[PDB]
């Protein structure tokens, strides 16, 4: 998996975002 | 340290932190001069100033004012400094190569950004939804774009542009209310009509049927109360306004509606990717916020698409800010960390490194 392949896989995985 | 996400639009700018889930700063894209004000401050002093919009239809047309907006963004708005942080900027689909280079030059040489990146606005909205492949309808204040995206790549040959958005719809609502009785002459009155548009207007599933419903009873009417107490009543104008999105003819335009523009874009792509696009049609931008737009888009594309096809319209509940949020996700990823452009990399190559690094 290329550095870009692993970027797209992280986007599809999603992530938690911060607070205020 | 956290990166910054700056999303500049035709009407509004969105600024904050990569890591956050909402932009901290949201303000008009207005630079005012009679020595120079930006954003909220400038809209008030309009009486003593000439107001300028650096971003026309998503494209930066003035670079001196764009500098002033960006400056106000860090120092005045975010109360931080550009040389401490990496900066994620957003660009319009089919942004001229030179504009991209000038955007890279201004960051590094004028603000001394240690790192920067420029991403396409629609691509970011797709990311915000949790997809990497799909088609995005981005309708803002100045421009509507239909952008088919394959694994992060916006497909330039298949991107379509329509200069019909929120600003045009605000003006259209003014006109049809003027026809019905009311007079909207001042800019403080336009900012009211714009609010009416954002509060009450909706997209009809069947326009002709809805017009018949509005002509037989008052069931579709809503009352908007003014600051002075006076109440105005709106009937079919509620859905006739955003109808112009599907029938540009309402504005005297010879153009396909957002639905057929979306269809036409899918039909310009490779035949083997369409079936994913039809089922991954994401809506973004402030002008896609009308209640019932998702169901209408669904209905209209179903009529144009193969009858066997799965049609799915994704309208993220927050989509008014999906561009910024998509950037706030992207710039926060540990996997993305090496895809920035360092100040070193700029000093070694020049502005034209943007093309080989940002795609
Ligand atoms: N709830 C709503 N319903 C309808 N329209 C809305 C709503 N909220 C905002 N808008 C409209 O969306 C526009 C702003 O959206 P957005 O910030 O996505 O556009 P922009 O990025 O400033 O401009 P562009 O994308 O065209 O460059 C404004 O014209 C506003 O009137
Ligand atoms: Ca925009």
């Amino acid at each position: 998996p290329s550095p870009r392949e692993q970027l797209m896989e992280s986007i599809r995985k999603g992530k938690e975002l911060k607070q205020a | 340290v956290a990166a910054l996400v700056v999303d500049n639009g035709s009407g509004m700018c969105k600024a904050g932190f990569a890591g956050d889930d909402a932009p901290r700063a949201v303000f008009p894209s207005i630079v005012g001069r009679p020595d120079s004000y930006v954003g909220d401050e400038a809209q008030s002093k309009r009486g003593i100033l000439t107001l300028k919009y650096p971003i026309e239809h998503g494209i930066v047309t003035n670079w001196d004012d764009m500098e002033k907006i960006w400056h106000h963004t860090f120092y005045n708005e975010l109360r931080v400094a550009p040389e401490e942080h990496p900066v994620l900027l957003t660009e319009a689909p089919l942004n001229p190569k030179a504009n991209r280079e000038k955007m890279t030059q201004i960051m590094f040489e004028t603000f001394n950004t240690p790192a920067m990146y420029v991403a396409i606005q629609a691509v970011l909205s797709l990311y915000a939804s949790g997809r990497t492949t799909g088609i995005v309808l981005d309708s803002g204040d100045g421009v509507s774009h239909t952008v088919p995206i394959y694994e992060g790549y916006a497909l330039p040959h298949a991107i379509l542009r329509l200069d019909l958005a929120g600003r045009d719809l605000t003006d259209y609502l003014m006109k049809i209310l003027t026809e019905r009785g009311y007079s909207f002459t001042t800019t403080e009155e336009r900012e009211i009509v714009r609010d009416i548009k954002e509060k009450l207007c909706y997209v009809a599933l069947d326009f002709e049927q809805e017009m018949a419903t509005a002509a037989s009873s008052s069931s579709l009417e809503k009352s908007y109360e003014l600051k002075d107490g006076q109440v105005i009543t709106i009937g079919n104008e509620r859905f006739r306004c955003p109808e112009a999105l599907f029938q540009p003819s309402f504005l005297g335009m010879e153009a396909c509606g957002i639905h057929e523009t979306t269809y036409n874009s899918i039909m310009k792509c490779d035949v083997d990717i369409r079936k994913d696009l039809y089922a991954n049609t994401v809506l973004s931008g402030g002008t896609t916020m009308y209640p019932g737009i998702a169901d209408r888009m669904q209905k209209e594309i179903t009529a144009l698409a193969p009858s066997t096809m799965k049609i799915k319209i994704i309208a993220p509940p927050e989509r008014k800010y999906s561009v910024w949020i998509g950037g706030s996700i992207l710039a926060s990823l540990s996997t993305f960390q090496q895809m920035w452009i360092s100040k070193q990399e700029y000093d070694e190559s020049g502005p034209s490194i943007v093309h080989r690094k940002c795609f």
